[PDB]
């Protein structure tokens, strides 16, 4: 059964720390490989493995380490975290099916690695109601979300009705904007709508909240500033079907 | 072992045929198509051998340049869900085993046909107390261009679409929105 397995998926940590990616596959494939891609490039080889015992470097200027006694495992090791290893980070294996070399990739790690946590803060999320104008002209309802504030671009935006996910009705920015751009370690905003009918809307029993899970630092940070700890959290905001 | 994508971007509406490409100095013994969707891996779609050859897999004709060097991925009658990043890949038989070089891509974007544009820029106001209100741009047609801020004090987003399902319904939208205080509304989506 299975697939091919990377965690975690985000991560935000100082320079100078010691930072395992961890890739796994039940596939029993003898090859795997790291990829990297920066924000201005194509994905490149980093390591590969022919299988237990083998490890290579695809990128002879890396910093990074592999090892392979396990065919199931192919962890990636970074001893010093610099600013310069902020990336996008895929694992893959592969086999020959009709002579193809054929690639499985996981879904990835983005890290984020930062000379200053200062620079770290979390999401602030506003719930926009429905426009009355909208409502009587059109017969639907768009509540608008905002998460501003935040750093690094490391979040997921969630619509729940009722207690339950929801996507229908639902679009949120592929990508976030930049409060400063002027910066270039700005902080973040990020909008998304859910459009319900105004009938449903109008129902007061009806509850909506826009979620967003952000990856920030973990409980054994270091963190000196008089403002609260800027953790892996969710922050949320709300709002309640109103007749009117 | 150099490989050029292009175009960068793509953005057409469903219905429609299109045509991307794939280009290299150097002969590749094979060449495949990814295609990636955000936040997750890319998805092998095909593997091309021989100079000549296309392979045709639904909707998507891949074809292989006679010289080995190059490639195209045509996409007939264009869906919403084929969008994403098409990565173009080869490897070199003479480099190394599980060697592919990758282009970075075209990121292709399919936007549905909108039926009833009814374009309106509405005021929200903030769920809990607050001085704060966004304007959203919306039911406009898929041939407007939502203008970019430029203006430091106020944000406009991308536009985006949404379906609502159940109800046979697509909207495009855009959301702008400022601090304080000269910001209008009305102000705020002008071309």
């Amino acid at each position: 059964e299975a697939d091919i397995y990377q965690t975690p998926r985000y991560l935000v940590i100082g320079t100078g720390k010691k930072i395992t990616l961890e890739c796994s596959q039940t596939m029993g494939h003898d090859k795997m490989y790291w990829y990297q891609q920066d924000p201005g490039m194509e994905l490149h080889l980093i390591h590969y493995s022919y299988g237990v015992n083998s490890t290579e470097k695809g990128d002879l200027s890396s910093e990074s380490t592999v090892s392979r006694i396990r065919t199931e495992h192919f962890p990636l090791t970074l001893e010093s975290a610099r600013p310069s290893h902020t990336s996008q980070y895929l694992c893959a294996s592969s086999e020959f099916r009709d002579g193809n070399e054929k690639l499985f990739f996981g879904s990835g790690t983005q890290l984020s690695v930062l000379e200053d946590l200062n620079k770290v803060f979390p999401p602030e999320v506003a719930v926009f109601e429905p426009s009355e104008a909208e409502i009587s002209h059109t017969q639907k309802a768009t509540l608008v979300c905002l998460a501003t504030g935040f750093y690094p671009d490391h979040v997921e935006l969630s619509w729940w009705v009722n207690g339950k996910e929801v996507h229908s009705g639902v679009c949120t920015d592929p990508q976030p904007l930049k409060e400063q751009p002027a910066l270039n370690d700005s902080r973040y905003a990020l909008s998304s709508r859910l459009r319900v009918s105004a009938t449903f809307w109008q129902d007061p029993r009806n509850h909506f909240r826009c979620q967003v899970q952000f990856y920030g630092l973990s409980e054994n940070d270091e963190w000196t500033q008089d403002r609260a700890k800027p953790v892996t959290q969710i922050v949320s905001a709300e709002a309640w079907g109103r007749a009117d | 072992n150099q490989v050029e994508q292009s175009p960068q971007f793509l953005s057409i509406q469903e219905g429609e045929n299109l045509t991307v490409y794939c280009n290299s100095s150097s002969v590749f013994s094979s060449l495949q198509w990814y295609r990636q969707e955000p936040g997750e891996g890319p998805v092998l779609l095909v593997t091309v051998v021989t100079g000549g050859e296309v392979k045709k897999l639904k909707r998507l004709t891949f074809q292989f340049g006679d010289a080995r060097k190059d490639s195209s991925l045509h996409i007939t009658a264009a869906q919403p869900g084929d969008t994403g990043l098409y990565l173009c890949a080869g490897a070199d038989r003479g480099s190394t085993l599980g060697r592919l070089y990758f282009g970075r891509g075209t990121q292709l974007t399919v936007w549905p046909d909108i039926q009833n544009p009814d374009p309106a820029v509405y005021q929200l106001r903030d769920s809990k107390s607050s001085d704060k209100s966004v304007c959203l741009f919306t039911d406009f047609d898929s041939q407007t261009n939502v203008s970019q801020s430029k203006d430091s004090d106020v944000y406009i987003t991308d536009k985006c679409v949404l379906d609502m399902r159940s109800m046979d319904f697509k909207s495009n939208s855009a959301v702008a929105w400022s601090n304080k205080s000269d910001f209008a509304c009305a102000n705020a989506f002008n071309n």
